[PDB]
């Protein structure tokens, strides 16, 4: 890959009282043509870890496949539930992959979010797998996980590798960051995580050329990892200075 | 000397007699116009009649033709009275400095702009 051809944008993932939250527009872009609106780009690797990616799709596919056949062996060998791989393993994996690949100068033009739980001790989902079924799609109760039980983790295209209580990638690493920055707080229910990383999708609809409002969202809490209904945010301007006709200006000058 | 009321010099009295005979030339040409200001309005009013000068006025000039008053903008108006070549010139030099305001400054000159700036001109 010599560079970026259809890319995804920005990526959003915060820690809750449940669990990660994790969203991101389902648009890739060939350039300024918006050729795929429904596009996938947050993927499940297990029951307690998701990764979302921003930048070329063939790459972030590549990782895809990578990790998803590193759990099935991880899957084959396992005999307890404490013998599945965790969020901060696929983590320094991907980060390896990633340094490996600098080194070589063959990189992948990608930004990536490693999300999800770090521990066993919430739930029994990994004592029998089901890969090819999902049972939760018969409703109990959420369980208030641990902050320093969850795991949000960063790599960038030079292997450059960290981790927080939310993680950014493209532009919402701007807008995003800056909201999150001000106004994120721990243990904030499922609602009020859901109406910040709201706030920061419309700020980057508004300001990034190559966003959409058709977002998904992705929960990874002890119920396992959910996909939400796919939704269009509702995206109205905050002027009417905007919306004032132009015929209304004084017609000489550079009115525009 | 023998040019001081041929050329714009000072008199030994102090006059610029060119000034003055500028000033007969126009009024010499026996057109009046009269020019009156309200409340939230302004009106030019002159005679549509050609000012007196070598040709008269014949049967088949266009009578709707002659004035004496003129579209500076489309908000700004005069009433020029004197040779009519001179007030042509001066009414493109006048268009031309509202244009030149309009472009340079984003709006539209008023009418006491304007005016100075004319005279500013015509000091030179």
């Amino acid at each position: 890959t010599l560079g970026p051809v259809v890319t995804g944008t920005s990526v959003i993932a915060i820690k809750y009282k449940h669990g990660i939250m994790i969203a991101a527009d389902r648009k890739a872009s060939y350039g300024s043509y918006a050729k795929f609106q429904n596009v996938e780009r947050i993927f499940k690797i297990n029951n307690k870890t998701v990764m979302g990616f921003s930048g070329e799709l063939a790459d972030a596919q590549y990782l895809h496949e990578l990790l998803t056949r590193k759990n099935i062996n991880n899957l084959s060998e396992k005999k307890r539930k404490e013998d599945m791989y965790t969020p901060q393993h696929y983590h320094s994996y991907v980060s390896r992959v990633f340094y490996v690949r600098k080194n070589r100068i063959d990189p992948l033009f990608n930004n990536i979010i490693i999300a999800g739980i770090n521990s066993q001790k919430y739930d029994n989902n990994d004592d029998n797998v089901l890969l090819y079924t999902n049972k939760n799609n018969n409703n109990e109760e959420y369980k208030e996980i641990h902050k320093d039980d969850l795991y949000i983790g960063f790599v960038d295209m030079h292997g450059t590798n960290f981790c927080d209580d939310y993680i950014t990638t493209g532009y919402a690493r701007y807008f995003a960051l800056t909201l999150l920055r001000d106004h994120y707080k721990d243990n904030m229910t499922e609602e009020e995580a859901r109406i910040l990383i709201n706030e920061c999708l419309r700020i980057l609809y508004f300001r990034d050329a190559t966003s959409s409002n058709f977002i998904q969202i992705v929960k990874v809490t002890s119920k396992g990892v959910e996909y939400e209904e796919p939704y269009i945010l509702p995206c109205v301007l905050n002027s009417a200075d905007y919306v004032y006709p132009s015929t209304l200006l004084p017609p000489a000058g550079c009115m525009w | 000397s023998m040019y001081d009321r041929h050329l714009t010099i000072f008199s030994p009295d102090g006059n610029l007699y060119q000034i003055e005979y500028a000033i007969k030339a126009v009024k010499n040409t026996n057109i009046t116009s009269v020019g009156v200001k309200g409340e939230n309005c302004a009106v030019i009013i002159s005679q549509k009649k050609m000012a007196t000068q070598y040709i008269s006025q014949d049967k088949l000039l266009d009578y709707n033709n002659i004035t004496n008053i003129y579209n500076i903008t489309d908000e700004i108006g005069c009433s020029m009275v004197g040779m009519p070549g001179d007030c042509l010139s001066m009414v493109y030099k006048a268009r031309s400095e509202a244009s030149e305001f309009l472009y340079s400054n984003g709006y539209n000159v008023n009418a006491e702009t304007l005016c100075r700036n004319i005279c500013d001109k015509i000091q030179v």
